[PDB]
């Protein structure tokens, strides 16, 4: 059921719109799709890990290393062993991961709760005509010292103040 | 000459592996291919590619050497003939595919020319229509009061400079069923197949095609016509509009597609799949080029995840609605990873 | 907008680390086929001795 | 750029391409634009005149019979005349005297084609007079 | 039926030969004519510079051809512009010009030809007539009072990279009042606007008309230079053709004496 | 075909170039005479190196016989030599 390890990544990638950059993460998608290749080509392409001693070396009638030969391949049966020596990687790895990736969670989830909250004290606590002027300053920490220090070193304008505004003549 | 055509009848021959080695009579197809006056080294190598791919186990190749005598490559086509009747005649459907039979076209000019028999048309021997037709006439496909056998037979003509007139192509052509012309530019520029679509015919095109090919994509074949039609146009006209432009972008991805690498026989699984894609614009958006490996991906795909539905295709013998549905979802499938 | 931001992020944080491990034990899988390829090439050689 | 660059290129073949030039003197629709050096961004169509090109050498005067001289910011008097006149081959005496005189023939037509004419009726004067 | 094959691609040769030299005599003109109204126009360009005469703002359609019926993309390019017009600005007015465009631009729409003159492009472009046309344009139906005006004119680059390219041209208003209109003064007596308007349209139909027949010019040595090429092409296939037939004839003639022999 | 195999050479003076009017109209890309050098006087062979590169670029370039306003000067000036030699 190799469809499914990786259609994790695939939906990831369908959904990467925050994901997408990826520097090292597709290097090892293509490692881990490498693996695979190699294995069907290993499974594949080669024949049996065996050899065909039931008729093959009857047809060499005097081999005399048919026997030499089906000898080295039985006890060749381990040329080596596997390499699962991940036991200590995986479980830091592991932890690096889930600790940032539940960080991130927990992170978007309370912008979630941020937002929903202000856009709720957004659609009908906008009080835009009958708010006192002054308390904008109240709101806005700095307003209050910076309107204070705008006028105060000399200068009574700001970069456009009423750029969206008109100034108007008596009329 | 060194066309290949003889390859193109290997990857034929390759063909009785993926049902002949099974166990299915009705699936065999015993191919027995011929080897009429080629070079002995061309045939070791015949003989290599066959024990290779492992087709020696499907196909009797019966020899004629350039260095070996006149009469023998004459009597070769007839013997093949023996071969073909002695399988098919026992009531399995067998098939044949005689070797270059223009060396044994020589060969009867040989025998009539050196003989006493006076020459014929273009100075080869008069009977030339008779010795091919005795050859091709013998294949067929018997009715079940004969067993419902059949010797389906794919000749091989050759020619000079690819020339299609000529007496023994033309005269061949009359003869055969069948056509597949294999240019001297394609074969150069642009195709390890390079044959030629629009000028290749065979006269049965509804009766006796693949029923993945036809009952569900009889549309695609009427397509394939219709794009090798506006192929045809694609020379030096101007743009009058974008539906010409669009198919023959769509239509040269395709060709750039359809060409079964050699040796590489594989077929009954997605064969609509590059002309319905096409149309439902699957492929077509993928560039030109990368269709190269991107078909093989998307074949890749349709083995390893589409195996229900791509293993179905190959085995319920059409692509239904429902199928085309799941062929569709394993397609969005492999236009995204 | 900043909820559509934070939009993308909903359904992603079941599967990171979803991938995160299908993409990397299984990966972790192929010193097995490593192991097997080196003993069809002996069963390689040791048959092509054979077969000279 | 110093000096007074002239653009004299009229629809038929272009005579000055920005070359220097001490005075362009011409008779413009409101009065005698005598642009000397550099002049002052302003434009004029123009009357039916001489244009004593001033240059570095010495004043051609060539009788033009109409033009607009645009005295670009850059002392670039662009004069896309409408006629092209040499300092020689304007300067004539029968040719100045009878044409004009015989297209007053012309001017017997009907009310519009005299109207129009009447720019004709002393079109030849001009060159002979500018001629000297 | 390859030997009148052969034959009539030779005559195609032969014809297409003569419109090469009939372009060759048109083109010396065109270029002739060219090269003083290029000149001609860039001197109301360099006020046009000196002000900044952008136009803001019963809107002509124009296009540039001149009197030959297309040549490979010398009408096509401007058809399609003119196609394009019409979808966008369906009640603008066209002018067509010459009879390529002419006929071009009363396909569209019947109500945007406001006129309809032929033979424009009889030989290289002359100031009297061009200005004769453009008078009879400041005079037809009020085009000064056409706020905006797009010349959909070709720009050759060097031989045939072009297409009819739009400009703006700047008009009775839009003289006066240009933003950078204040560097260069004008009159109240001499009323500048008008006359600067009607000579801007002057010198730019000028030009364009000049680079136009010029390019067509090169449409007869840069389309039926291509149209030489396949003829050059054809008659070197067929001739190979012929040749091998005559001489196959031969040999096969001598093949049956002799084997009749 | 034996008379020019046999022949150490094949001087194929093709009629083409005679029916431009040329008495003695060789052919440029055709003639190749392989003992030539064993025979050749070194003088002209100083000046022939350039001849035949001249020839060959005349032939490989009055290929574009309709675009040649665009073409390279260098490739002007090397038709322009071609068609002096």
């Amino acid at each position: 059921a190799k469809s499914a390890a990786n259609k994790l990544d695939w939906a990831k990638v369908i959904s990467s719109l925050r994901i997408t950059g990826s520097t090292a993460t597709q290097l090892s998608s293509f490692k881990k799709r490498n693996d695979e290749a190699r294995r069907q080509l290993l499974e594949l392409q080669s024949q049996p890990t065996e050899v065909d001693f039931s008729h093959y070396r009857s047809v060499l009638k005097n081999t005399s290393v048919i026997d030499k030969i089906e000898s080295y391949v039985k006890q060749y049966k381990p040329v080596k062993i596997d390499a699962s020596k991940q036991l200590q990687v995986i479980e830091s790895f592991e932890k690096h991961a889930m600790t940032n990736a539940k960080e991130t969670e927990s992170l978007v989830s309370k912008e979630l709760k941020d937002l929903q909250s202000t856009l709720d004290n957004i659609q009908s606590a906008r009080p835009f005509d009958e708010l006192t002027v002054d308390d904008l300053t109240k709101i806005k920490p700095e307003i209050d010292a910076k309107v204070e220090e705008m006028v105060k070193k000399g200068k009574w304008d700001v970069p456009g103040y009423k750029d969206r505004f008109g100034n108007l003549n008596v009329m | 000459r060194q066309t290949g055509k003889t390859a193109v009848a290997l990857d034929t021959i390759l063909n009785q592996k993926r049902w002949n080695n099974g166990s299915d009579e009705s699936k065999k197809l015993y191919c027995v291919y011929v080897a009429v006056g080629q070079k002995r080294s061309t045939v070791a190598q015949l003989v290599q590619t066959l024990e290779q791919h492992d087709a020696m186990k499907y196909s009797i190749i019966v020899a004629a050497t350039a260095s070996e005598a006149a009469p023998l490559q004459y009597l070769a086509p007839f013997t093949a003939a023996s071969i073909g009747e002695w399988f098919r005649d026992n009531g399995k459907h067998a098939l044949i595919v005689y070797d270059d039979l223009s060396k044994q076209a020589v060969a009867y000019r040989q025998l009539s020319l050196l003989l006493r028999r006076p020459p014929g048309r273009e100075a080869y021997p008069g009977d030339v229509f008779y010795l091919h037709s005795r050859l091709l006439e013998r294949a067929a496909k018997l009715s079940e009061k004969e067993g419902s056998g059949s010797l389906t037979a794919l000749p091989v003509i050759e020619t000079q400079g690819g020339d299609v007139s000529a007496y023994i192509p033309t005269n061949v052509i009359s003869i055969t069923d069948g056509q597949i012309f294999l240019e001297a530019e394609l074969f150069y520029k642009g195709i390890r197949p390079a044959i030629n679509v629009g000028l290749s015919v065979s006269r049965v095109g509804s009766a006796a095609q693949v029923k993945a090919l036809k009952q569900v994509a009889g549309s695609l074949k009427l397509f394939l016509a219709q794009y090798r039609e506006v192929a045809a146009f694609a020379q030096f006209g101007s743009d009058l509009d974008a539906s010409t432009k669009q198919t023959l972008v769509r239509g040269e991805r395709l060709t750039q597609l359809l060409k079964q690498n050699q040796y590489s026989p594989l077929a009954t699984e997605e064969q609509v799949p590059l002309i319905y894609a096409g149309v439902n614009g699957h492929l077509d958006g993928i560039e030109l080029s990368r269709i190269g490996e991107f078909e093989s991906s998307f074949l890749s795909y349709l083995k390893s995840n589409h195996n229900e539905l791509l293993t179905e295709i190959r085995e319920k013998g059409e692509l239904s609605k429902e199928l085309l549905a799941s062929l569709k979802s394993a397609t969005e499938s492999f236009v995204a990873t | 907008d900043r909820i559509d931001s934070v939009s993308q992020l909903q359904n992603v944080a079941e599967t990171t680390k979803v991938l995160f491990d299908v993409s990397k034990e299984t990966v972790e899988l192929e010193s097995e086929a490593f192991e097997l390829k080196q003993k069809v090439e002996l069963a390689h050689e040791a048959k092509a001795v054979l077969d000279s | 750029s110093s000096g007074l660059k002239l653009q004299f290129a009229l629809p038929h073949e272009t005579l000055y391409s920005g070359s220097e030039v001490t005075q362009v003197n011409l008779p413009a629709k409101s009065g005698r634009i005598g642009v000397l050096a550099n002049h002052v961004p302003t434009v004029e169509q123009l009357l039916p005149g001489v244009v004593e090109v001033m240059e570095g050498s010495n004043s051609k005067k060539f009788f033009i019979s109409g033009g607009f001289a645009t005295v670009q910011p850059d002392s670039q008097l662009c004069v896309t005349a409408i006629e092209a006149f040499p300092l020689e081959s304007f300067s004539q005496e029968n040719i100045k005297n009878l044409l004009a005189e015989a297209k007053k023939n012309v001017s017997s037509s009907d009310a519009r084609e005299a109207a129009e004419a009447a720019i004709q009726v002393e079109v030849l004067e001009n060159l002979q007079s500018v001629l000297k | 039926e390859v030997e009148m094959r052969l034959k009539s691609i030779k005559n195609i040769e032969k014809i297409t030969k003569t419109m090469k030299i009939v372009a060759s005599t048109r083109l010396s003109k065109a270029e002739k004519a060219k090269i003083s109204a290029k000149k001609m126009d860039e001197a109301e360009q360099l006020f046009y510079k000196n002000a900044e005469t952008k136009n803001l703002d019963k809107e002509l359609i124009v296009a540039i051809t001149s009197d030959k019926g297309l040549c490979g993309s010398i009408h096509s390019q401007l058809a399609k512009a003119v196609r394009r017009h019409l979808n966008d600005q369906p009640n603008a007015d066209i002018v067509t010009i010459g009879d390529k465009i002419k006929m071009q631009l009363l396909r569209t729409h019947p109500n945007n030809i406001k006129l309809s003159i032929n033979g424009i492009g009889k030989d290289a472009p002359t100031f009297q007539e061009s200005a004769l046309i453009a008078d009879k344009l400041l005079s037809v139906m009020k085009a000064g009072t056409y706020p905006k005006i797009s010349i959909f004119y070709n720009d050759p680059v060097s031989s045939l990279s072009f297409e009819p390219s739009e400009k703006p041209i700047f008009n009775a208003k839009t003289i006066e009042q240009s933003p950078s209109f204040g560097k260069f003064e004008i009159d109240t007596d001499a009323n500048v606007p008008r006359d600067l308007f009607e000579y801007t349209l002057a010198n730019q139909m000028l030009t364009a008309m000049a680079q136009g027949y010029a390019a067509e010019i090169s449409a007869r040595r840069n389309a039926m230079d291509n149209a030489s090429k396949n003829a050059g092409d054809m008659i070197n296939r067929y001739s190979i053709l012929y040749n091998r037939t005559r001489q196959a004839v031969i040999t096969n003639e001598l093949v049956d004496i002799i084997t009749g022999a």
